C-alpha cells in the first residue's frame, strides 16, 4: 500500500521552533506542501508526515508509561515509504552519496517569500556534499518553480 | 460447448407468450445470441449478449437468464414471430449453434 | 450494409467450388467475415471465421484443409472455397459480419456474433 | 432538499456488503457481549465477551487437531489469522482450545500491557465497526474471557451492518508483533 | 549371507539395485531394492531378517540376511533396474544382472 | 505494493441493485470512474474494486463449499489499500469522525446530470454526522466540480 | 510501499544488445521514459528497472559465490510492483489472456521517430496473440499519443 | 506490415532474461515433468512431478541439516521460499527430505482442498509461465510425487524462456496462509 | 575557450611562485580549474582542482599547504601559488577547464575529465 | 587508485594499427580518460568515458574497455600519431594519471 496520512494545517505547513535546531517557526506555502500527497519519492514530506503524527498523538492520545512502540509499528506504513529508506541504503552500498534525512535546502524568493519543497543534502564520508557538486540540480530545481510561475 | 434447445416445438395460437430454453455445456457468461430465421431467409440477429436486443427489434422479445441456463420470451406473438429460433454461444471457439426450434 | 455471395450454382460431386461474398456500407477491415452451413432441414453449422484485417483465419475442428477462405481488400470481398464436394456437402451458406474479439491489458475482453448476414448461397451435388 | 451552489443537488447511497458472500469473509455486531464473522451462507464465528468461561484445562491440541484433519480450513485460517495479529503475546497460559471432534472453540483468559490489552486490539480491529462500546490506548474492560465457537449462518447482527473490513484489515498485520521464543525459526 | 555386489558401470544415481533369490526349481523372487540414496525397499515376507547397504564412494550396494537356513538354499543375483514415472506408460525394467 | 484491479463496464461504472441497499440502479460517468485509478486514498474506489473483483470472481470461476478464502487472501492487496482502513482505524482511536464503509454521499448536477466521485459519510459516537456540520466539504467539492467543467 | 528506483541515463532510456534477443540497441525517448517514474501497472517500466539494478549492481559491486539471492531479496521491492504480477497471475486464473513479460510491442513514428510506452505482448492458449485480437488497443495507444504531442 | 492511420508502424521487442542471471534466479520448464531454477551460472534446482519417488521414509530433519552448514544457501534459502508459501499447509507426513551431504532434496508426497492443492498452487507460481501444461481453483493432478534435486546449470529451458517472475512473485507471499502450530510462536 | 598561463618564470629556490592563467570563451563560474604538473623527463602529475563557483579547493594528498589555488570572477583568472621550492620542484605547469562532478539524489554521478588545457608554464630553480 | 600502462614503447611502423594497454588498481566503471601530447606541446583530450570520442578527433582513435582492463587503437598511423599517450582515471579523488606510453 501507499501512505494515507494528511498534513494539518492558508493550506501550507508551518514547522515550529522545537521541529528545527537553531532555527525558528519556519512557514511553507500552499504550492509545496500539496506536492507531498501525490509524491512517492519526497523524503521531506515523510518526515514532515512523522513529524504531524508526532504531534497529533502527543496532543490526542494520553501518555503513559511512553510504550509507544505498539502505536508506531501499528502506523508505520501509513506515514512514510519504505523503498525510499531502502533506495537509501542501496545508494549507500554502492560508494554513491545518500541521505540520512537530517540536512535539506530550499529555494527563497526574495520578493515574492514564496519556497519550493525542500530537498535533503546528499552525504558522503560522513560529510555533507557542498553546494557546487549539485549545483546543476539547484539549478533544476530553479527551472521548475518558474516553470511554475508561468500559471 | 454444445448448447441444446429442449422444448424444440412450441405450437401456439397466436396472442399469448411464448418461451424458449437454451442449456449449454459448459459456463457462458452472458455471451449467447438468439436469431430468428423466417422460412427460406437468411437467419437475423435477434437478440446479442444476454438481455440485449439488436437495433430495429421490437421490445417484443426479451432475453434472460446467464452461465447455462438461458430464456427467450415473446409477449405478444404477432404474425410475423413464427419463424425458426436459434442459440449461439460466442464465448469460447468454435461457435456452436443449437438443433433449433420452430415456433408454429 | 448489405452481403451479396453471388448468386448460387451447382456442380458435379468430386470438384471444388467457389462462393465470394462482396461487402459494401461499411469499412471492410474494421469487421472479419464468419462462414456458416445449414444443410437442408438442419441446423446451421459453423465452419470459419477470417479477419479481414491481415487476413488472420480460425478454422473448425472437421473443415481444416477441406476449406479454404481467404478476403481481397482491394475489391472487399470474402471467398470460400471446398475441394471435395460430397452428397453431405449439399447445403445452403451464409456469410456473416464478425468484429474481432478484442482483449486488452487493462480491460476485460469484448466478444461480438454476427451482427449482419447475406443471402445464402445453395450447393447441390 | 438544499441546493448547493444553486446547481448542485446532494444524493446520498449506501452499499450492500452482504452480497459479498462466498469471496470474504462478513464480520458484523449483534449486542454489545456478541459478534460474528460469517463465511459463506453456511459457517461463521462466533465471539462472545463472558464472565462465564467455558474450558478449565489449560490446554491447546494444536498438533493433535492438525494431525486429524477434521475442522473447517476455512475458520481455522480465520482463527490462526486473529491468533497472529494479537501484539506482543508472551503468556501462552492464558490461550485455551478444544478441537475435538472437528469443532474449534477458543478462550481467551483476560483476567496495562498485559495479554488482555493485546488481546482487545485484536477483537475491536476484528470486529471494528461495533466493538466500541465496550472500549495511548491501554485498552481495559470488565469481561474475563473471549470466547471463539463456531456456529452456523443466521441473521445475528442488528447492530451494524455486515463488512469484510476488519478481516481485510488484520490480514495485513498477521505477522509483526509477534515474539521469539526460539533461537532459530 | 553377507553378499555385496560392486559395479563401476555407468553412473551409480538413479538407478534401483536389487537383488533377486531362486530357490531350485521354482521362479525367481525379488527380495530388495536399493536407491542411491538411503532409501529402501523389501520384500514383507522376509523383511523382518533382511538388510541391505549401499556405499556410494565405492559404488556398491550389500545385502545380509540372518538367520541362514538350508530352506534358504536359492541362486542369488544383482541387477540394476530403472523406472519411469514422468509420462503414461510408466514402466520399470531390470536393466542388467 | 499498489493495487493494480481495472474497473469494468461509455467509461462509468454502474452499480447494480444487488450492490445497493433500498436502491436501484445506479451509474457514474467516465470522469469519476477515472480518478478511482490515480488516487490511493479513496474509500469508495476500494469498495467499488471489491464489488468488481466479486462479480468477476462469481462469473469466471465455479463454486464449492463456498471455502474461498485463499482467493481474496491471495488477491487482498491487489484491490485495496490496507493503509487507508488503518488510517481510519487511527481517526477512530483518536476520537475524530472516521469512514464507516458504509454511506457514501456525492453531488448531482441539475440537469447535466454529472456526479461527483462518492466521499464517505462521517459517522460519530455511532451515529452518522449530519451535514450542517460538513457544509465546507460539499462546497469544497461544488467548486472543485465548477473547476473541472471550466476546462 | 512503492518502487523508488529511477533510471539511468537526453532523459531516455536505451536498451544495449545483450537486453535483447536477436535485435540491436533499442532507444526510447524522455517522453516516454518519464510515464515510468509514475505509473504503477507498466510491465514494461518494472523490467526496465530490473534491468537498470541488474546492470548497477554487475557495475559497482563485486561478486563472488553466486549468493546474490540477499540483495535481491532486500531490493525486490523498490524495482517493481507485486501486485502487478499478482495481477497477471489472476487473469491467468479466470481463462482470460495474460502477459508473461517476454515480449512487448510499441507504435513507431515513421518519421520523427519517437514511439510510444511499450505494451507487452498478451499470451492465450499458451501462443501469442495475432495483431488483429488487439487492433483495438493499439488504436487507442495511438489516439492517447497523438493527443499528447498534439499539446 | 500495417500502418496505423498510415504514419505508425507497429513494432515488437523481446527481452533476454539469462543476463539477469548473476542477480535473479531464473525459472523455466524442459517438458511437462521437468523444470529448473537456475541461480547463478553453475547451479540449480530440479523440479520434478512423478508416479515415481525417491524417499520411502518420513524423516525431514532440519535441525541437523542446519547443524552441518553444507548446502547451498541460495538453494536452501529457495526451498525456505518455496515451502513457506504453501497455502493452509497442516500434514507433515506428507513432505519427506535428505540433506545428508550436503545435497538438498524434497519430496512432497501428494497422494478437493487437500495438501496436494496447495504444493501444486505453490509449484504454479513458482513455476509461472510454463506450469499451466501441468493442470474455484481445486487443482488435481495425476502426478503422486513432487520432487526437488540438485542440477549443474544446462541449456534446459526449451519450452519456456527463463523468467524471474515466480520467485519474486512467491517472495511477497511468504507467512501469509500459515497455519498455527504453537500458542507462542 | 583557450588559457593563458603568463610567460615562463625563472627563481632561485626557497621563492614563492604565482602562476596564473585566464579563461576567455566561456562562462568562468560553471567550470573549475585543475592543476596538473609534468617534471622534465616523467609524466604529468595531478596538484589539485578548484572550483570558480564559490572556489571550492581539493588538493593532493602530498601538496597540501605547500600549493595553494586562487580564482577571481572579475577577472576570469585562476592562479597558483608554490610557497618554497627545491631541486625536484622544476617542472612544466598546466591549468586544464574541468566541470565539477554532479550529484542528485534522482539520478546517478556525473563525472568529468579536463576538456581543454593551456600552454605550459615552465618553472626551473 | 595507481594505473600502469603495460607496454610502455611500441617502435610501430606507419601504417598498421597500434594498441595501448591501462589497467587500473581497483575498479573504475567507465571513468577513463586518455589524452595525446606532442612533444614540446600540452595535452589534449582524446578520449573522455569509456570509448566517446572528444570533439573535432578523427575516427582512427577508438577507446574500449571498462573496470580495470582499457585498451586503445589506432587504425590507421600517420605522421602526427607519433606522440605520448596518458591514461587518467576519474572515478575518484585524487586524479592518477599513467606513465605514458612513446609512440615511435
Ligand atoms: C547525517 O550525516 C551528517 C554528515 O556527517 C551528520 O552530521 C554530523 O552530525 C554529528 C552529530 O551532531 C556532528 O557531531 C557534532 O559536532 C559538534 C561540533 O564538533 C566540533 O566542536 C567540538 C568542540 O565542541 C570539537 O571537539 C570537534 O572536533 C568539532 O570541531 C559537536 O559539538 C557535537 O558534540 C556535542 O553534541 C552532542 C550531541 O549529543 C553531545 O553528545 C556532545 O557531548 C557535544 O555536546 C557537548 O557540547 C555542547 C555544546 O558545548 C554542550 O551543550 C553539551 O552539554 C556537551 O558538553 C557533535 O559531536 C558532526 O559534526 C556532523 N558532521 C558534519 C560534517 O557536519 C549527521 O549527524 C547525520 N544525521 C543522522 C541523523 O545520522
Ligand atoms: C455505520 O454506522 C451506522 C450508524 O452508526 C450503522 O448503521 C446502523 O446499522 C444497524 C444495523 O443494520 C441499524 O439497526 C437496524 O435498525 C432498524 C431500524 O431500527 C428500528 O427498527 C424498528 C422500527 O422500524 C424498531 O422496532 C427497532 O427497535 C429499531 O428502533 C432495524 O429494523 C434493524 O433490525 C432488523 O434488521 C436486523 C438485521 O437484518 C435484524 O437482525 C433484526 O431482527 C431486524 O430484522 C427484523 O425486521 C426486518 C424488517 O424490519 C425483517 O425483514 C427481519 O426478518 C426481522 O423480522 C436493525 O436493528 C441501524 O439503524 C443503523 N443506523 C444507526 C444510526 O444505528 C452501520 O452499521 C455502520 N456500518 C458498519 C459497516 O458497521
Ligand atoms: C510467454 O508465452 C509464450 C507463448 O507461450 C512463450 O513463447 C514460447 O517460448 C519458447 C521458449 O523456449 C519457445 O520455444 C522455442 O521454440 C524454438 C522453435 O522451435 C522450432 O525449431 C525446432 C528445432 O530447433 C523444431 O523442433 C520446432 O518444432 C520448431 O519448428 C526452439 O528452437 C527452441 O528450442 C531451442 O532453444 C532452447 C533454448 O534453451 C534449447 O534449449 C533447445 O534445445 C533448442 O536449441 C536449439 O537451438 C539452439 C539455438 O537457439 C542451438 O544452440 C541448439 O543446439 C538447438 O539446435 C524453444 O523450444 C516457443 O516456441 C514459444 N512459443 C511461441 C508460440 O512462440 C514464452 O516463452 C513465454 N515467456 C516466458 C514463459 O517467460
Ligand atoms: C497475425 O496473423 C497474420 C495473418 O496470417 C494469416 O493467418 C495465419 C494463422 C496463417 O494461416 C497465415 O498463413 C495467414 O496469412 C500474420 O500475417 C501473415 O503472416 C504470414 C506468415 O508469417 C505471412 O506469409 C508470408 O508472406 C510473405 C510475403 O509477405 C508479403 O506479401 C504478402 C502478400 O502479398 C503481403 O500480405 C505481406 O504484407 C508482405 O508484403 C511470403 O514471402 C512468405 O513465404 C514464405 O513461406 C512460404 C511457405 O512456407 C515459402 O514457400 C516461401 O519460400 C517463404 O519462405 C509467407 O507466405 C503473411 O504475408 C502475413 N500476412 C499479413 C497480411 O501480414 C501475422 O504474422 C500474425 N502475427 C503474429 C503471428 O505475430
Ligand atoms: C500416476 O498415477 C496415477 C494413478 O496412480 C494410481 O492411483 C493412485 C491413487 C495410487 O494408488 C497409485 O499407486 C496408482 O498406481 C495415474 O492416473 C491414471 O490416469 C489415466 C488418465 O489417462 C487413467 O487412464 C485412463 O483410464 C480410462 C478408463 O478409466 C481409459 O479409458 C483410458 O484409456 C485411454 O488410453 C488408451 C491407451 O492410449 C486408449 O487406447 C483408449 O482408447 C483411451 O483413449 C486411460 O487408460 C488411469 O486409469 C489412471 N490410473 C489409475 C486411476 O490408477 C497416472 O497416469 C500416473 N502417471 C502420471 C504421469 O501421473
Ligand atoms: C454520545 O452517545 C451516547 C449514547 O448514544 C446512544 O447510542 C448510539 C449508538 C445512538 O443510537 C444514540 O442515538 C444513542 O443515544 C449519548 O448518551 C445518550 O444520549 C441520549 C440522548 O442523546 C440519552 O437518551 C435520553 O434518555 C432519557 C431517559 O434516560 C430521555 O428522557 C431523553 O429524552 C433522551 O432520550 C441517553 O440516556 C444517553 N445515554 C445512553 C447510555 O444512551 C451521548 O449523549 C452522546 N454524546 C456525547 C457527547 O457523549
Ligand atoms: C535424520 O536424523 C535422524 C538422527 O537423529 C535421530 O533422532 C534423534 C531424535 C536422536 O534420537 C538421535 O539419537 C537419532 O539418531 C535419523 O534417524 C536415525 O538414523 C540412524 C541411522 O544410522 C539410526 O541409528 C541406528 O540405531 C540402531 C539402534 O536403534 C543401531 O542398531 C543402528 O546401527 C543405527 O546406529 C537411528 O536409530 C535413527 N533414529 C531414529 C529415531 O529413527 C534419520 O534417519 C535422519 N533422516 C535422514 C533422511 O537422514
Ligand atoms: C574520504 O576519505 C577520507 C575520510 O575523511 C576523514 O574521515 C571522515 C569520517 C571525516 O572525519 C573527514 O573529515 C576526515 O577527513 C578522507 O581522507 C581524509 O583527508 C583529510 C584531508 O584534510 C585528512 O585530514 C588531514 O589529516 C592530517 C593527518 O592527521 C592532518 O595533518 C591534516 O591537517 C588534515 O587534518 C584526514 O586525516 C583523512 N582521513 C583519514 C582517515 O586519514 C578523504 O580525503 C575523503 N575523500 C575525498 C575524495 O575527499
Ligand atoms: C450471498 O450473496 C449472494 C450474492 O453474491 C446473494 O445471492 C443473491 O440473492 C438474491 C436474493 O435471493 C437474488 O435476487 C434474486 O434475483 C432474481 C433474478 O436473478 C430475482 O428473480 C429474484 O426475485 C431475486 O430478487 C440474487 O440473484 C442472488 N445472486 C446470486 C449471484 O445468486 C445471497 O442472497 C447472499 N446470501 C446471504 C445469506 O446473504
Ligand atoms: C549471465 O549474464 C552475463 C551477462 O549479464 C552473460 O555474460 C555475457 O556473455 C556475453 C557473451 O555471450 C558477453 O559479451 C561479450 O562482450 C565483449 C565486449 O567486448 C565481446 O568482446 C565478447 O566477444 C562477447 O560478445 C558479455 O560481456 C557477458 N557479460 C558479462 C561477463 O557480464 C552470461 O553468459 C550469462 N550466463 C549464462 C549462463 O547465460
Ligand atoms: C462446530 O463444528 C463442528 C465440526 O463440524 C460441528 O460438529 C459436527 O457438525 C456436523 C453438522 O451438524 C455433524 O454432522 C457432525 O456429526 C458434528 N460432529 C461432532 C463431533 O459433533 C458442530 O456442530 C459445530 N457447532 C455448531 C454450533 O454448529
Ligand atoms: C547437491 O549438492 C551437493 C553438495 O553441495 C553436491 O555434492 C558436492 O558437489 C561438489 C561439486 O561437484 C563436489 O566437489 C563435492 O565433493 C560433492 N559432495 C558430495 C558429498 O558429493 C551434489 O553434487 C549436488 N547434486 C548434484 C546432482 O550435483
Amino acid at each position: 500500500g501507499t501512505f494515507t496520512w494528511t498534513l494539518s494545517d492558508p493550506g501550507g505547513y508551518c514547522l515550529t521552533r522545537w521541529m528545527l535546531i537553531e532555527a525558528e517557526l519556519k512557514c511553507f506555502g500552499n504550492t509545496a506542501v500539496a506536492k507531498c500527497n501525490e509524491k512517492h519519492d519526497e523524503e521531506f514530506c515523510d518526515m514532515l508526515r512523522l513529524f504531524d503524527f508526532n504531534k497529533q498523538a502527543i496532543q490526542r492520545l494520553k501518555a503513559e508509561a511512553q510504550t509507544s512502540i505498539q502505536l508506531i509499528n501499528k502506523a508505520v506504513n501509513a506515514l512514510i515509504n519504505d523503498q525510499l529508506i531502502m533506495k537509501n541504503h542501496l545508494r549507500d552500498i554502492m560508494g554513491i552519496p545518500y541521505c540520512n534525512y537530517s540536512k535539506y535546502w530550499y529555494l527563497n524568493h526574495t520578493t515574492t517569500g514564496r519556497t519550493s519543497l525542500p530537498k535533503c543534502w546528499l552525504v558522503s564520508n560522513g560529510s555533507y556534499l557542498n553546494e557546487t557538486h549539485f549545483s546543476d540540480d539547484i539549478e533544476q530545481q530553479a527551472d521548475n518553480m518558474i516553470t511554475e510561475m508561468l500559471q | 460447448t454444445t448448447l441444446t434447445q429442449s422444448p424444440a416445438t412450441l405450437s401456439v395460437s397466436p396472442g399469448e407468450t411464448a418461451t424458449l430454453s437454451c442449456r449449454a455445456s459448459q459456463n457462458v457468461i452472458n455471451n449467447l445470441a438468439w436469431y430468428q430465421q423466417k422460412p427460406g431467409q437468411a437467419p437475423r440477429l435477434l437478440i446479442y449478449g444476454a438481455s440485449t436486443r439488436a437495433t430495429g427489434i421490437p421490445a417484443r422479445f426479451s432475453g434472460s437468464g446467464s452461465g447455462t441456463e438461458f430464456t427467450l420470451t415473446i409477449s405478444s406473438m404477432q404474425s410475423e414471430d413464427f419463424a425458426v429460433y436459434y442459440c449461439q454461444q460466442y464465448n469460447d471457439w468454435p461457435r456452436s449453434f443449437g438443433q433449433g426450434t420452430r415456433l408454429d | 450494409v448489405q452481403l451479396v455471395q453471388s448468386g448460387a450454382e451447382v456442380k458435379k460431386p468430386g470438384a471444388s467450388v467457389k462462393v465470394s461474398c462482396k461487402a459494401s456500407g461499411y469499412t471492410f477491415t474494421k469487421y472479419g467475415i464468419s462462414w456458416v452451413r445449414q444443410a437442408p432441414g438442419q441446423g446451421l453449422e459453423w465452419m470459419g471465421w477470417i479477419s479481414a484485417f491481415n487476413g488472420y483465419t480460425r478454422y473448425g475442428q472437421r473443415f481444416q484443409g477441406k476449406v479454404t477462405m481467404t478476403t481481397d481488400t482491394s475489391t472487399n470481398t470474402a471467398s470460400l472455397e471446398v475441394r471435395t464436394l460430397t452428397s453431405n456437402d449439399t447445403a445452403v451458406y451464409y456469410c456473416a459480419r464478425q468484429y474481432p474479439d478484442q482483449y486488452s491489458s487493462s480491460g476485460w475482453p469484448r466478444l461480438f456474433a454476427m451482427d449482419v448476414w447475406g443471402q445464402g448461397t445453395t450447393v447441390t451435388v | 432538499t438544499s441546493l448547493y451552489k444553486g446547481v448542485y443537488e446532494l444524493q446520498t447511497l449506501e452499499l450492500n456488503m452482504e452480497t459479498l458472500n462466498m469471496t470474504m469473509p462478513l464480520s458484523c455486531t449483534k449486542n454489545n457481549s456478541h459478534h460474528y464473522i460469517m463465511v459463506g451462507n453456511e459457517t461463521g464465528l462466533e465471539l462472545t465477551l463472558t464472565n462465564t468461561s467455558i474450558i478449565n484445562h489449560k490446554f491447546c491440541n494444536l498438533s493433535d487437531a492438525h494431525k486429524k484433519n477434521l475442522y473447517d480450513h476455512a475458520l481455522m485460517s480465520i482463527i490462526s489469522t486473529f491468533h497472529l495479529s494479537i501484539p506482543n503475546f508472551n503468556q501462552y497460559e492464558a490461550m485455551s482450545c478444544d478441537f475435538n471432534g472437528g469443532k474449534i472453540s477458543v478462550q481467551y483468559n483476560l483476567s496495562c500491557g498485559t495479554v488482555a490489552n493485546g488481546v482487545l486490539q485484536t477483537f475491536m480491529r476484528m470486529a471494528w465497526g461495533g466493538s466500541y462500546i465496550a472500549l495511548w490506548d491501554c485498552i481495559m474492560t470488565s469481561y474475563q474471557y473471549l470466547i471463539i465457537q463456531n456456529t452456523t449462518w443466521e441473521d445475528h447482527c442488528q447492530f451494524s451492518r455486515p463488512s469484510p473490513i476488519g478481516y481485510l484489515g488484520l490480514l495485513s498485520q498477521r505477522t509483526r508483533d509477534i515474539y521469539i521464543s526460539r533461537r532459530l525459526l | 549371507l553377507s553378499l555385496s555386489c560392486t559395479v563401476d558401470g555407468e553412473s551409480f544415481n538413479g538407478f534401483f539395485w536389487t537383488w533377486i533369490r531362486q530357490p531350485p526349481g521354482k521362479g525367481l523372487e525379488w527380495i530388495g531394492e536399493i536407491n542411491h540414496l538411503a532409501s529402501t525397499g523389501y520384500n514383507p515376507s522376509l523383511k523382518s531378517r533382511v538388510t541391505i547397504s549401499v556405499d556410494t564412494s565405492k559404488n556398491q550396494f550389500s545385502l545380509k540376511l540372518t538367520s541362514v537356513t538350508a530352506a534358504d538354499t536359492a541362486v542369488y543375483y544383482c541387477a540394476r533396474g530403472y523406472s519411469y514415472g514422468f509420462a503414461w506408460p510408466n514402466y520399470h525394467y531390470l536393466d542388467v544382472w
